[PDB]
RNA sequence: CUCGAUGUUGGAUCAGGACAUCCCGAUGGUGCAGCCGCUAUUAAAGGUUCGUUUGUUCAACGAUUAAAGUCCUACGUGAUCUGAGUUCAGACCGGAGUAAUCCAGGUCGGUUUCUAUCUACUUAUUCCUCCCUGUACGAAAGGACAAGAGAAAUAAGGCCUACUUCACAAAGCGCCUUCCCCCGUAAAUGAUAUCAUCUCAACUUAGAAUACCCACACCCACCCAAGAACAGGGUU
């Protein structure tokens, strides 16, 4: 859910 | 069991082994200094083409040097200690393109080496050496086993070129060893400050033989050609040599006659076989220079 | 007696024979050149031959700021202001075309090494080339001129404040706070100076060359 | 007298023996002329090489 | 020693050159393969919004070892084919300038004091 | 990477390391005996050699006085160093400490050394003591050297 | 990172086995004369050191109790002695301790 | 194929390769007098700048250079790096819509994990200065190419006597050394085809080696300019 991994 | 020789003998008996040893191999020494007196080999007069076996020295430092021109020559001191040939091979015997002689080193305790090797420089006659390098010749430079390599071997105006192993660095990063322009340091870099980044593609799946990435460097036998000497002197057996020589310091160094095309075919002003001092009219001074070299004692430039 | 700075040797190993023969070999040219004594903070001028000048020689006269390296390259430093701009030269005292040299003065500083000079204020180092050498006695004491020295602003390059330097010639108690002071102590390292595996007795081979430099002045 | 043996044609020329020493531009190919006068035997070598099976039995 | 983005202070006495300006010279090139200047290298230099060619006379690294360090750096304009702008130099220069005389005589020319 | 490097790291950092060897030194000089990793004992063996070769001095040397109170912390063994082992060594010059390895530490396995000023009080150590003269190989190297003796 | 195949025990075996892995036989031990056990030759004997630092010890113990506190350290020579003997005239002027053993074989 | 996860743009480091050559090399033609240029053949050994705003690749601009080449490598490379764009959750503006909310519209901000199990891997060029030379060439103007000498930059490999960062040593900003060519064409004689014709007719011409390493159970322990350990050198 952020982008990501995993921000 | 494998031992060693302090420890089976008494202190009263220890200092005799010492003095008796060394006593033995000066004496050998001093035996071996004259040739002549011994049996040469054919000496021949120098050809085109020919070759003349180099020798082994010690490199105690560096110091300048400065032209008539006033300008200046960095300049190593390589000195030569004992430096006696060891043994002579055959074109047809070695089997290679030409013929092969052998030059020994610094001399050193009899007692920290092999037997073979020690039997072979008793029936030599010499002493232990450091080291034993190889030197390709021609037939007509045959030079006989037990003879003296002075200094006088090589004279001024004349280049040279000198191997021996480097400075051990031990293990390095790829950047001091191969000179790689790493990573930034501020700017958000995690952790990648000196890597080497990248390595190859993503197609060939695999890393190149003979990549660049970090290993051990240093501690192998590099040349440099090319160089000049600037100065003799005999009583000490040292030579000057222009700018730098690989190794560190009391590090034993190779040096023969420069190969190159234009410094090839000078070898006939120069001795074809060593320099031998006996047996001479005339003896040699101390020091001798190149006639664009500020001696001292002389008085100080003024042009024009 | 007093000895130079450049004949001992430097703390590493080697074998004594090169420093012999680098010995013997500006022996043999101290024959020709007078080298007269001096030490850093003394006043020197120097005449040397250039291929490219009016008459081919360069004088040139100056403060010694230190006196560095060993053996044949062992040089010295001098610096004067001259107008308005500062000049500093790096001099071989065995080089051949260096024609003589010249005390003009001779001093000696309680900081050994005179780089501060340069954030210096110019007026310390502004030394007028047409001054005649000032005479001393035979055989004296050298003078040593306990000064101190007034400074630029702090915006230096060498940060000469800290105590790794150990120079008093510099005046911090105006050219600074109390605070400074106090913060640049942080780096008081008291046992390098209380340790003494470090330092480098020198008598054995100071008297060796004092026993070398007569042989080869009587031969 | 491998040296002095002969190929049909242009075979001198036209053929190529090539090989990758393992570095980045180790690719090598040289003439049958140009490993005969360099090396007289490596041509029969690599014949037979080639004619024998591909098994450990072959070296 | 001199290079790119380099306060320089125009030794020779020239309007152009000592005129006040918000902003000082500043070395933007140098007439070399590398982006070190050393004496007698032709650079190229920004005064008051215009740019011109230029020569420096003293950098403050220690080169050659008998050859002069100034405390601070030194540079003289000149047009494009060696035409010197400022009429004289009262400031102490290097003897290094002179070898190469054949391209800057009238620079040596304008010149009082060497060292 | 280091080359000629003579002392080496001991501690968390230099003031650490000297006053390390320093309670070591202040330990050794009053026991005139003390064991302890080899390494430490190792360096600090040329600072006992040094410390007792200002302690020559005598007491009037500032310098020395300077010295020996940084270096000895107790403060009672400096006067007992210039009044027992300098007039101890008076005659020699060097050799005065003895170095011996000696087995691990019980749970450490750390190798560990004695070290002990030559002529002092407490009972001496199992020394090395090199192989007897009247042995068989001894015995005929003093043969032979007799034998040389005769001939010269 | 992370394995992607469980390592075989024939490998591991090797790995595990190899001689780098192995421990070094050292033919590097003989006998005391004195105490007649065995040592490393560079090392000294444990038994000699052990009794050795056992009297050093006691008479530790002793000079301490005698000296009756800390900062108490004389500015001169010291020397031990045992029963059945008298002190010497060299060490008239050393201090002096009492121990009750007798002189063995080996300290002087 | 991959959605029980194949992690993007540009940039940094490292670069491997093709040649459809930007430079340097060798040739033919020219509407090539010469310096300058255009085109075509061969040549991939070597190299192919720094900055201003922009996320930028590109582009414009400034100064240069012999040159500032095109492309492939998972739009090479995020278990090496950055996250500035794009951009989840917040918000402002313009517009759409009653509203929720939306706009390849903008704008500020917004966590980039891994201890490596296996494969693989880990020691010579170029510019410039001088004679050629104001020469040939060229009405003049302009203006060389060859050969030679010198001084430099780059890349590689080494060194501490200067100097510098420094101090028993390590390093550069400092010092020393660096040697071969490339094939496309232009020429002789001469037959098929009796002249001629450079020859896929026989033939004649312009056409890599060298150097480096090299022996061996003394070897507990100690020292080392040798080294993560093992190893290596010394212990006279
Ligand atoms: C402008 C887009 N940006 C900023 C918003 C996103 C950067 S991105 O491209 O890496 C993101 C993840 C993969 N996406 C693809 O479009 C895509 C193309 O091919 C593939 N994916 C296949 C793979 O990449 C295989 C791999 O196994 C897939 C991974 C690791 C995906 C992990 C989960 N990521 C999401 O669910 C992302 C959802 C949003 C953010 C979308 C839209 C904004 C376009 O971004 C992507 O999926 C994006
Ligand atoms: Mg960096
Ligand atoms: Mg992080
Ligand atoms: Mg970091
Ligand atoms: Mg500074
Ligand atoms: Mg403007
Ligand atoms: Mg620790
Ligand atoms: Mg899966
Ligand atoms: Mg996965
Ligand atoms: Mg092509
Ligand atoms: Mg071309
Ligand atoms: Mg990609
Ligand atoms: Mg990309
Ligand atoms: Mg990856
Ligand atoms: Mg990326
Ligand atoms: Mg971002
Ligand atoms: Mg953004
Ligand atoms: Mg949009
Ligand atoms: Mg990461
Ligand atoms: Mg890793
Ligand atoms: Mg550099
Ligand atoms: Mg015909
Ligand atoms: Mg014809
Ligand atoms: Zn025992």
């Amino acid at each position: 859910x952020t982008x990501p991994f995993x921000x | 069991s494998g031992t060693w020789w302090d420890e089976h003998l008494s202190e009263e008996n220890v200092p005799f082994i010492k003095q008796l040893v060394s006593d033995e191999d000066k004496a050998q020494l001093a035996s071996k200094l004259c040739p002549l007196k011994d049996e040469p080999w054919p000496i021949h007069p120098w050809e085109p083409g020919s070759f003349r076996v180099g020798l082994i020295a010690l490199k105690l430092g560096m110091m300048p040097l400065w032209t008539k021109d006033g300008q200046k020559h960095v300049v190593t001191l390589l000195q030569v200690q004992d430096c006696h040939v060891l043994k002579y091979t055959s074109k047809e015997n070695c089997n290679g393109k030409m013929a092969t002689l052998s030059v020994g080193g610094k001399t050193v305790s009899r007692f920290r080496k092999a037997t073979s090797i020690l039997e072979f420089y008793r029936e030599l006659g010499l002493p232990p050496k450091q080291t034993v390098k190889i030197f390709n010749i021609t037939d007509n430079a045959a030079i006989k086993p037990g003879t003296p390599l002075y200094a006088a071997h090589f004279r001024p105006g004349q280049y040279v070129d000198v191997t021996a192993k480097t400075i051990g660095k031990g293990f390095q990063g790829v950047m001091k060893r191969w000179g790689f322009k790493g990573q930034p340091a501020t700017h958000g870099q995690t952790k990648t400050h000196r890597r080497p980044g990248a390595v190859a593609t993503g197609d060939i799946g695999r890393v190149w033989p003979g990549t660049k990435m970090p290993g051990k460097m240093g501690n192998i036998y590099r040349t440099e050609y090319g160089l000049k000497v600037w100065r003799i002197n005999t009583k000490h057996n040292i030579i000057y040599v222009n700018g730098s020589v690989p190794g560190h310091k009391n590090c034993l160094v190779k040096v023969k006659d420069s190969k190159l095309p234009a410094y090839k075919d000078l070898g006939k002003n120069l001795p074809f076989p060593t320099y031998f001092p006996d047996g001479d009219e005339e003896e040699l001074p101390e020091d001798l220079y190149d006639e664009n070299v500020c001696q001292p004692g002389a008085p100080s430039i003024t042009f024009a | 007696r007093f000895l130079s700075p450049e004949f001992i040797p430097r703390r590493g190993r080697t074998d004594p024979l090169k420093f012999q023969i680098e010995r013997k070999d500006m022996l043999e040219r101290r024959k020709v050149l007078h080298i007269p004594e001096f030490y850093v903070g003394s006043i020197l001028r120097v005449t040397t031959a250039d291929p490219y000048a009016s008459g081919k020689i360069s004088q040139f006269l100056g403060i010694c700021i230190q006196r560095s390296g060993r053996g044949l390259g062992a040089t010295f430093i001098l610096r004067n202001v001259i107008e308005g701009q500062g000049v500093e030269i790096c001099f071989e005292l065995y080089n051949p075309r260096v024609q003589e040299i010249q005390v003009v003065k001779l001093e000696k500083r309680l900081d050994d090494s005179l780089l501060y000079l340069r954030d210096a204020l110019p007026e310390y180092s502004t030394f007028d080339v047409n001054m005649k050498p000032v005479v001393q006695e035979p055989n004296q004491k050298v003078p040593v001129n306990e000064l101190k020295v007034k400074m630029k602003p702090k915006p230096w390059s060498k940060r000469w404040e800290r105590p790794n330097f150990n120079i008093k010639g510099i005046r911090f108690d105006l050219c600074l706070t109390e605070q400074q002071m106090k913060e640049a102590q942080k780096w008081n390292q008291p046992w390098l100076e209380f340790d003494m595996m470090r330092e480098y007795d020198t008598s054995k081979i100071e008297a060796a060359i004092w026993k070398e430099i007569e042989a080869s002045k009587r031969s | 007298n491998t040296r002095h043996i002969a190929f049909s044609g242009n075979k001198w020329e036209q053929k190529v023996y090539s090989s990758h020493t393992g570095y980045p531009g180790g690719f090598r190919q040289v003439t049958a002329a140009q490993l005969h006068l360099r090396d007289p035997v490596a041509i029969v070598k690599l014949a037979i090489y080639g004619m024998l099976p591909k098994n450990l039995h072959r070296r | 020693a001199i290079q790119k983005m380099t306060r320089v202070r125009v030794v020779d006495n020239s309007a152009l050159g000592n005129s006040p300006y918000h902003r000082a010279p500043r070395c933007i090139h140098v007439y070399k393969k590398n982006g070190v200047g050393k004496v007698g290298d032709q650079i190229l230099l920004a005064i008051k919004g215009q740019k011109k060619k230029a020569l420096i006379v003293g950098h403050c690294m220690p080169g050659p070892r008998m050859t002069p360090r100034f405390d601070s750096n030194n540079v003289v304009l000149i047009e494009d084919n060696g035409n010197p702008v400022g009429t004289r130099i009262k400031t102490p220069i290097p003897t290094s300038l002179r070898k190469r005389e054949g391209e800057y005589s009238k620079v040596l020319a304008i010149a009082q004091n060497f060292v | 990477i280091s080359h000629g490097r003579v002392f080496r790291r001991m501690g968390l950092g230099p003031e650490s390391r000297i006053h390390l060897l320093r309670n070591l030194l202040t330990g050794l000089v009053r026991h005139e005996r003390i064991e302890a990793p080899w390494a430490r004992v190792d360096e600090m063996r040329g600072y006992a050699e040094k410390l007792i070769d200002y302690g020559k001095l005598g007491d009037t040397n500032e310098r020395a006085m300077r010295m020996a109170d940084f270096w000895l912390t107790e403060k009672d063994l400096i006067p007992k160093l210039f009044q027992v082992l300098a007039p101890r060594y008076k005659d020699q010059t060097g050799g005065y400490t003895r170095m011996l390895q000696i087995p691990n530490r019980s749970l450490d396995r750390a190798k560990m050394a004695v070290i002990e000023y030559k002529g002092n009080c407490l009972p001496p150590l199992p020394l090395p003591r090199r192989d007897s003269h009247l042995t068989l190989l001894n015995q005929l190297l003093q043969g032979l050297r007799q034998d040389l003796r005769q001939s010269q | 990172a992370a394995p992607k195949n469980r390592r075989t025990i024939e490998v591991n075996r090797c790995r595990r086995r190899n001689p780098q892995k192995l421990i070094k036989v050292k033919n590097n031990i003989d006998v005391c004369p004195e105490c007649g056990h065995l040592k490393q030759k560079h090392v000294l004997c444990a038994y000699c050191y052990e009794k050795v630092c056992k009297e050093t010890a006691e008479i530790r113990r002793q000079i301490g109790k005698q000296e009756g506190g800390p900062f108490k350290a004389p500015t001169i020579e010291t020397v031990v002695l045992y029963t059945g003997e008298t002190p010497s005239e060299q060490d008239q002027g050393k201090r002096i301790i009492e121990r009750d053993r007798k002189r063995p074989s080996w300290f002087t």
